[PDB]
This record gives structure tokens, C-alpha cells and sequence, in this order.
């Protein structure tokens, strides 16, 4: 009789960028997941350890299409290793947000970590701006000359291939 | 800091000729050299970056090669729109280093 | 499409201060960097300093440390610089650029594409 604001998790005006994720906790909620399962607006709905027809930490962010497969246990890559590492039980749900996020001239409100000192631990969220040292000498505040600013932006735009489409990803961990 | 040496300081040429400009650093920096063109009365614009790629869309008037401490820029066939000054920047330190600059002159 | 738009000429005399700015369009305001360079009439072009707004601390050349403040406003998406204790030798055209970089593998290369117009300051 009391369904929680899944709509706030999914129908967000803005989504978090990887690097700066929106972590929401759901408690005291009817687990009516037929609402996500039977919805044709979603593409990926990959459930891990749980049947999708029977199915909480809701972690939301925007990722580019080639990297969608990285939001899974056992994966490697720029996102899986330096932004969001997953260990898990629950489902990864995603949808194509090109008509919402891809702005003319490019939507540059999303940022991801490219350079990192070490591989992330599961659910570690490193939100710092600390300079990557490269390894030949300490940077000492120097700009990125064989020294690197840790993150690169990623613009989304109306003309793109599949891997370049933005996706809104919500990970529902049980 | 990085000492950016740019020479010749004066390169006259005719339209259709070739122009060769040298940009050598006292330090061995593998690929951070950029070339800029500055037209009278205007902020400078980039021609070549990271030693050899073009950014401006210029129809192959500018190109060059070299690495580490050295580099050479060539103008493939000089045009009237190119009678502007030029300079090198080596993007490998804080402060960034600029050379003294040069210019392509006319007959 | 980070077009920069900057202010016009200023004439405040030595002993006061001059503040200039460049408004940025396009996007990714918070990273890469806002840098300022200056050149005297006669292209003795030099880097003064710059800032990466997401960090907000800047990095300055030894010629302007304690003289020039470089900052940025994320909500205004604007580059700012102010020179204090003005001198006649400071006459120059001041410029903004974004320190755009391209990254691949483990290396990034930096150059300036989005140059502003140039702000002429003649304190005399
Ligand atoms: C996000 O918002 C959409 C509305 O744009 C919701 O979609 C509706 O869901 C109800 C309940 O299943 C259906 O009866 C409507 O027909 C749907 N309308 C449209 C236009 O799709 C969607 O359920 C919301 N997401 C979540 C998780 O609540
Ligand atoms: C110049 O840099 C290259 C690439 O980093 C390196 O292989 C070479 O040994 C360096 N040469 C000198 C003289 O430092």
C-alpha cells in the first residue's frame, strides 16, 4: 500500500556523473518491481543472483554506451576500475537518455576519472581532485606535463554512434 | 624553467615559396610543442599541436616534424594570408615557455 | 564551442588596480584550465598564471606572485584576473585561453584553441 519514490530515482531532472554519484537509500518500500521489469523504456535490466520477475541502495549516474557493460561484477575498464567498482546481488537497469542529455554543441556536465593511482575497491567513491603523479617525479602543483589532471569530461551530442549515447544507469543493490 | 629557442628571427619569402622555422628547447620534451600564428590586431591562434597535428583546418599550408629537444616547421607554399608573426610554446612546465617569436616578411 | 568573451580597455593609473575577465561558453568550465598570458606592445608573450576551477588554487609565474590574483566563478562561468599595485611597465594586452588537452593511453597534450580577444590595459 506504500510504494516509495522509485520515480525520483529514475525520473530525476539531473543525473549524477560517475565520479560524483547520487546514492539514495530505499527502506520501508513495496518491492513492486513489475514497474521496472515490464517497462519497455528500459534496455538493460540485468539481474544478478535474483530473478527479475520476483526482485535497497539506488546508485545513479550517467555513463557512455560502450561502458555500460562495465557496470557489473567481474568487469574491468575505465569505469569499472577508476570510477565505479562493483563486487553483487541486485539489478543493473539502464536506458538510453540521448533525448534528455545530448545537447547541441555537446553536453559537458559529465566527468569521469581517467588517471588513478590504484584500482578501486567495491563501492569506493573517490570524489577528490588530487593530481595524478604519473610516476617520474612529484608534480608539486605543476599542471599536467607528464603529470595529470585526474578526470576527463565527456560530452554527449545529438549526432553519435551507439557507444557514444548517454545512458542513465541505476544500480539497485539488495 | 624551459628555454624555448626560436629562429631565424626573420624569414622573408615570396608567395609560393617555402619557409623553414626552427624551435629547439634546451630540454628534451618528447611532444609538447605547439605553433601559433598571430595576425595583426588579433589574439593568437593555434596551427599545430603536440609537435605535428593540425587544428585550424588550414589546407596543408603548415606541417612539421621532430621530437624531444628539437623541431622544424615548414610552410608548404606561402600565401598572402600568411604574412603574420609566428611563435612557439612548449607546454611542459609552469610557467609555460614561449620563444621570442619570428615573422614571415615579404619581397 | 568554448567561445571566450572578454572586457575592453582600461586606464586606471599606477598605484590602483585593474580587474579583467573572460566569460566562457561551451562547457566543462570546471576542468582544463583558465590561463592568462600577456604581451607588451611587441610580442614578449609570457604566461602569468592560471586556475583549474574544480580545484580552485591556481598556479602562478614568479613574476606575478603577490601581484596578480587569478580566480574563477563556476556559476558565472567566468575567468577573472586582477593586477594590484599597477605600474606603467605593466602595459599589455591580456588574454584568456582554456588549456585544452587531448588524452589517450597514459599521456595528454596541451594547447590553446579558445583564445579570447585581448584586453588592453594602459595605466600610464
Ligand atoms: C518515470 O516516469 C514515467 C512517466 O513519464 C512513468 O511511466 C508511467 O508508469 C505508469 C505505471 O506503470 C504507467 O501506467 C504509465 O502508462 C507510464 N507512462 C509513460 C508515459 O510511460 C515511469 O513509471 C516512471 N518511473 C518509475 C521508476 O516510477
Ligand atoms: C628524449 O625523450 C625520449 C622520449 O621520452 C627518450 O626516449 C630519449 O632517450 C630522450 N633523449 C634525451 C637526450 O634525453
Amino acid at each position: 500500500t506504500n510504494l516509495c519514490p522509485f520515480g525520483e530515482v529514475f525520473n530525476a531532472t539531473r543525473f549524477a556523473s560517475v565520479y560524483a554519484w547520487n546514492r539514495k537509500r530505499i527502506s520501508n518500500c513495496v518491492a513492486d518491481y513489475s514497474v521496472l521489469y515490464n517497462s519497455a523504456s528500459f534496455s538493460t535490466f540485468k539481474c544478478y543472483g535474483v530473478s527479475p520477475t520476483k526482485l535497497v541502495y539506488a546508485d545513479s549516474f550517467v555513463i557512455r554506451g560502450d561502458e555500460v557493460r562495465q557496470i557489473a561484477p567481474g568487469q574491468t575498464g575505465k569505469i569499472a576500475d577508476y570510477n565505479y567498482k562493483l563486487p553483487f546481488t541486485g539489478c543493473v537497469i539502464a536506458w538510453n537518455s540521448n533525448n534528455l542529455d545530448s545537447k547541441v554543441g555537446g553536453n559537458y556536465n559529465y566527468l569521469y576519472r581517467l588517471f588513478r593511482k590504484s584500482n578501486l575497491k567495491p563501492f569506493e567513491r573517490d570524489i577528490s581532485t588530487e593530481i595524478y603523479q604519473a610516476g617520474s617525479t612529484p608534480c608539486n602543483g605543476v599542471e599536467g606535463f607528464n603529470c595529470y589532471f585526474p578526470l576527463q569530461s565527456y560530452g554527449f551530442q545529438p549526432t553519435n554512434g551507439v557507444g557514444y549515447q548517454p545512458y542513465r544507469v541505476v544500480v539497485l543493490s539488495f | 624553467d624551459i628555454q624555448m629557442t626560436q629562429s631565424p628571427s626573420s624569414l622573408s619569402a615570396s608567395v609560393g615559396d617555402r619557409v623553414t622555422i626552427t624551435c629547439r628547447a634546451s630540454q628534451n620534451i618528447s611532444s609538447y610543442l605547439n605553433w601559433y600564428q598571430q595576425e595583426a590586431g588579433k589574439a593568437p591562434k593555434l596551427l599545430i599541436y603536440a609537435a605535428s597535428s593540425l587544428q585550424s583546418g588550414v589546407p596543408s599550408r603548415f606541417s612539421g616534424s621532430g621530437s624531444g629537444t628539437d623541431f622544424t616547421l615548414t610552410i608548404s607554399s606561402l600565401q598572402p594570408e600568411d604574412f603574420a608573426t609566428y611563435y612557439c610554446q612548449q607546454s611542459y612546465s609552469t610557467p609555460r615557455t614561449f620563444g621570442q617569436g619570428t615573422k614571415v616578411d615579404i619581397k | 564551442q568554448v567561445q571566450l568573451v572578454q572586457s575592453g580597455a582600461e586606464v586606471k593609473k599606477p598605484g590602483s588596480s585593474v580587474k579583467v575577465s573572460c566569460k566562457a561558453s561551451g562547457g566543462t568550465f570546471s576542468i582544463y584550465a583558465i590561463t592568462w598570458v600577456r604581451q607588451a606592445p611587441g610580442q614578449g608573450l609570457e604566461w602569468m598564471g592560471g586556475i583549474i576551477p574544480i580545484i580552485g588554487t591556481a598556479n602562478y609565474a614568479q613574476k606575478f606572485q603577490g601581484r596578480v590574483t587569478i580566480t574563477a566563478d563556476k556559476s558565472t562561468s567566468t575567468a577573472y584576473m586582477e593586477l594590484s599595485s599597477l605600474r606603467s611597465e605593466d602595459t599589455a594586452v591580456y588574454y584568456c585561453a582554456r588549456d585544452f588537452r587531448y588524452c589517450s593511453s597514459t599521456r595528454c597534450y596541451f594547447w590553446f584553441d579558445p583564445w579570447g580577444q585581448g584586453t588592453l590595459v594602459t595605466v600610464s
